[PDB]
């Protein structure tokens, strides 16, 4: 139940359990739990130290962390027990060297679908992908497409989100461009046909997250996020360079967190603007924000005055 | 032909810590905040640099002083030699001719 004002220090009522957070997506959710206020029970896997910047947001006693492996099950099944929400945004990038990377998006979002759908939570919550499709793309793209069909089995009614690619503050998706300074810009591949996709804004998916969380009934209802004004061209790779002119890894360095000469090179420009009935983020609203506004603030290099921003794009067609 | 391998060892050693220090973990996978507050308590700082007059006499008065060091380089050369009497009457000459300049300079300086 709820009391007073929502600035902070009240209750609010939810208590959810936030999974991962400790990337550019998990991260940023937390921020908006910790103002409104709430036992966001986060638990982590192997970080002290790199999860150290998460406690000023809880209040006192509002956040609480514990340790947890992700294959056993006691150890999700320990956190899980006294609960009303409970959203999963686990995973990653590419497969590593200890792991399978599999049925880490198929037994492990069941194993936290696992006695802790039994156990009485509701609201259990999901994400996905505009581009997850089970045709031949890709050995990450596709077998996220698994994480949609075979942990769909469980659970009937989830409301698993489907958000747009994302730019933000401290984020990869469009970090990974500007970051080739390097013997050349090589695009992908030396062709603008199908660029771009709808980078939504980071804070959108935050807060259609946050107005879900007591929506009330939107369960198995699945949403897909809409992106900015409008499309985007290839026009996107020069904007970069236009006004740009130009976590607990290891001690020294960690020797293998790569740009991956691999389907990562592909594994963004597969668009597939899906379906455009699915309901998906105005109608839990209320969120739209364009791109040309917020592309000052993550660009930055070595100029750090001087913009004289004028670049633009027209919407381009098919818009 | 060691002078020149006497030295090209010493910077090659010197350049070999440099980059080993800098530049490798320059490259390690910390979230590494880009933004503008590398600068330290001297914020914005909105200005060109500007002139200072009494620093810059200071660098063309000791250009003047420097020269006539190496007049007066020579004199332990200049001992084993013939008649003497003119080399110890000029060698005497150019460190007064050194000292006058100081004495009409020494007339105004400023808080250097
Ligand atoms: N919606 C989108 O546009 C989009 C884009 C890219 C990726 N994704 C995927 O949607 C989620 C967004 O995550 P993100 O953007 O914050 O990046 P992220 O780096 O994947 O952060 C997600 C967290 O999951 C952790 N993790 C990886 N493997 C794990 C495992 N076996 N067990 C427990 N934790 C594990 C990661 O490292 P730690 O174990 O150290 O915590 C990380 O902290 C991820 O699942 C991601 O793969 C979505």
């Amino acid at each position: 139940i709820p009391h007073g004002k929502g600035g902070r220090s009240s209750v609010s009522g939810i208590v959810a359990t936030v999974f991962g957070a400790t990337g550019f997506l998990g991260r940023y959710v937390v921020n908006h739990l910790g103002r409104m206020g709430s036992q966001v029970i986060v638990p982590h896997r192997c970080e002290p130290y790199d999860t150290m910047h998460l406690r000023p947001m809880g209040d006192l006693g509002q956040i609480i962390f514990m340790d947890w492996n992700g294959r056993d099950k006691d150890s999700i099944r320990r956190a899980v027990e006294h609960s009303s929400v409970v959203i999963n945004l686990v995973g990653r990038e590419w497969e590593t060297q200890n792991f399978d990377f599999e049925d880490v998006f198929v037994k492990i979002p069941q194993a936290i679908a696992q006695v802790s759908k039994e156990a009485g939570v509701e609201k259990f919550i999901h994400i996905s992908h505009l581009n997850a499709d089970i045709k031949s793309s890709s050995k990450y793209l596709r077998s996220k497409a698994v994480g949609e069909k075979e942990v769909r089995e469980t659970f009937p009614e989830a409301t698993i989100i489907k958000p747009a690619e994302i730019f933000g503050r401290e984020d990869r998706f469009l970090n990974y461009f500007a970051n080739i300074r390097w013997f050349g810009g090589v695009p992908l591949i030396s062709l603008g046909k199908k660029t771009v996709k709808q980078p939504v804004y980071i804070v959108d998916v935050t807060k259609g997250i946050i107005n879900a969380i007591k929506d009330p009934d939107a369960r198995g209802k699945t949403f897909a996020f809409v992106g900015p004004s409008r499309y985007l061209l290839f026009d996107l790779v020069q904007y970069v360079f236009a006004v740009a002119h130009r976590i607990g890894r290891l001690f020294e360095i960690s020797p293998f967190e790569p740009w991956t000469t691999r389907d990562k090179v592909e594994r963004i420009h597969t668009t597939d603007k899906i379906l455009p009935h699915l309901p998906g983020l105005e109608d839990l609203g209320v969120e739209a924000t364009p791109l040309e506004l917020k592309a000052i603030e993550v660009l930055r290099r070595h100029r750090t005055y001087r913009w004289l921003s004028s670049e633009i794009e027209d919407v381009q067609p098919a818009k | 032909m060691n002078l020149m391998l006497a030295l090209l060892t010493n910077f090659t050693l010197a350049t070999l810590l440099v980059i080993i220090a800098f530049w490798l973990p320059q490259l390690n996978v910390y979230s590494e905040k880009t933004s503008p507050y590398e600068c330290g308590f001297d914020p914005m700082g909105s200005a060109r640099l500007p002139f200072s007059m009494k620093f810059f006499l200071v660098a063309i008065t000791f250009l003047l002083f420097d020269l006539e060091i190496a007049l007066l380089l020579p004199l332990p050369w200049a001992s084993q030699t013939a008649n003497l009497n003119t080399m110890l009457t000029m060698a005497l000459f150019l460190i007064i001719l050194l000292a006058v300049s100081l004495a009409y300079e020494w007339t105004q300086k400023g808080l250097e």
